[PDB]
């Protein structure tokens, strides 16, 4: 959707 | 690809370009930025304190609302942080205070919190403690807008195709849940975005999925049926803006990869079409100093600055009135905010955790 997967740094 | 290739062109060029380009990578990405209104000026020190309301948006991770300090000439440190239940989808101060702030979470429930209330650090069993709870919506959303003249009075766009309005301005002190005072159903559509009007208390603006710009009177009793119906666009509608110098006037952004120029007067002829982006548009806002002064943003990785004043002006590089390219994100652009203590500061954040506080070349915008 609108968002993405996200990842930690 | 053409990403590193097109990031190398802007490093070089980075020196001319700005006159500041800061970049942080947060631990998380945040889906939401805004600067805080206030500002600290020491006596003796080169530079000011700003702050920013960021959020976290995590996989199998405790999320937060987060406060984050920047210093900016005449660093970036996380301030406070709150346990939140989700990701942050948007978070927004209120104008008449902003302690506090609304957020908007994957759920239906929309969250408000008052960060005075709270311990700077998060208790580690991450309870989410909302101050308020707004009920109303079935779905997640993004558009959050809180009257800038009627003290607690707040909108929320919704997934589920509403518009809730909450008045907080009364609740008991103990009260922790709030009903929404209206719901708005002229949408058919995931609504994406809805602003109030900065100058009438009863006006505001919604844009959604059914590719139409809507104009609402709270003052009217019929709930299902806006003031004003506009075919916006030829695709999704994502964002809205008013201009805070002239009260016509206003911006929507779309999926069809093109900035609306709008006149409250005749909203049946569109004014203006700024065209550039390469793909869906997610952001767009005013520049809170200079009333000719637009910035847009999205899933392209740009961030468009136009000058409305250049509109028709006598190549290959874009229009006239587009002027700056902003490509220092190579991912997705989720929010952006401009500074309303330091001319031509913006702050933007992208998918990927990187948060930039950049400004752009003196001579650039004269």
């Amino acid at each position: 959707s609108r968002k993405g997967r996200p990842r930690k740094t | 690809r053409v990403i590193n290739e097109e990031y190398k062109i802007w490093k070089k060029n980075t020196p001319f370009l700005y006159d500041l380009v800061m970049t942080h990578a947060l631990e998380w990405p945040s889906l939401t930025a805004q600067w805080l209104p206030d500002v600290t000026r020491p006596e003796g020190k080169d530079f000011s304190i700003h702050r920013l309301v960021l959020g976290t948006h995590t996989s199998d991770e405790q999320n937060h609302l987060v406060i984050a300090s920047v210093q900016l000439p005449n660093k970036i440190e996380i301030e406070i942080k709150i346990n939140h239940e989700g990701e942050v989808n948007r978070a927004r101060y209120m104008p008449q205070n902003p302690c506090i702030i609304a957020t908007k979470t994957p759920s239906s429930d929309v969250l408000v919190f008052d960060y005075t209330k709270h311990p700077s650090k998060p208790d580690p069993s991450g309870e989410c403690n909302p101050d308020l709870r707004l009920r109303g919506h079935q779905k997640e959303g993004y558009g959050l807008s809180w009257n800038p003249n009627l003290s607690g009075h707040l909108l929320s766009a919704s997934d589920d195709h509403t518009i809730c309005l909450w008045d907080i301005s009364a609740v008991p002190k103990e009260g922790k849940v709030v009903d929404a005072k209206t719901i708005f159903t002229g949408h058919t559509a995931v609504v994406e975005d809805v602003s109030w009007h900065l100058l009438h208390e009863s006006l505001f603006g919604s844009v959604a999925d059914d590719q139409k710009l809507m104009i609402w009177d709270t003052r009217s009793n019929n709930t299902s049926k806006p003031s004003h119906s506009v075919d916006a666009h030829t695709a999704e509608v994502n964002c809205l803006s008013f201009n805070p110098y002239s009260e016509f006037i206003l911006a929507t952004g779309s999926a069809d990869k093109t900035v609306a120029l709008w006149d409250l007067r005749n909203l049946k002829l569109k004014l203006h079409s700024f065209e550039s982006h390469k793909d869906e548009i997610f952001q767009v806002q005013w520049s809170p100093h200079n009333e000719t002064i637009l910035a847009s943003s999205g899933t392209d990785r740009r961030l468009n600055v136009w000058d409305l004043s250049k509109i028709g002006e006598e190549a290959e590089d874009g229009p006239p009135e587009l002027l700056f390219i902003h490509g220092g994100h190579t991912a997705k652009i989720s929010d952006f905010s401009w500074n309303p203590n330091e001319p031509w500061v913006i702050c933007s954040v992208s998918e990927d955790n990187i948060m930039q506080v950049w400004q752009m070349a003196e001579n650039i915008y004269n």
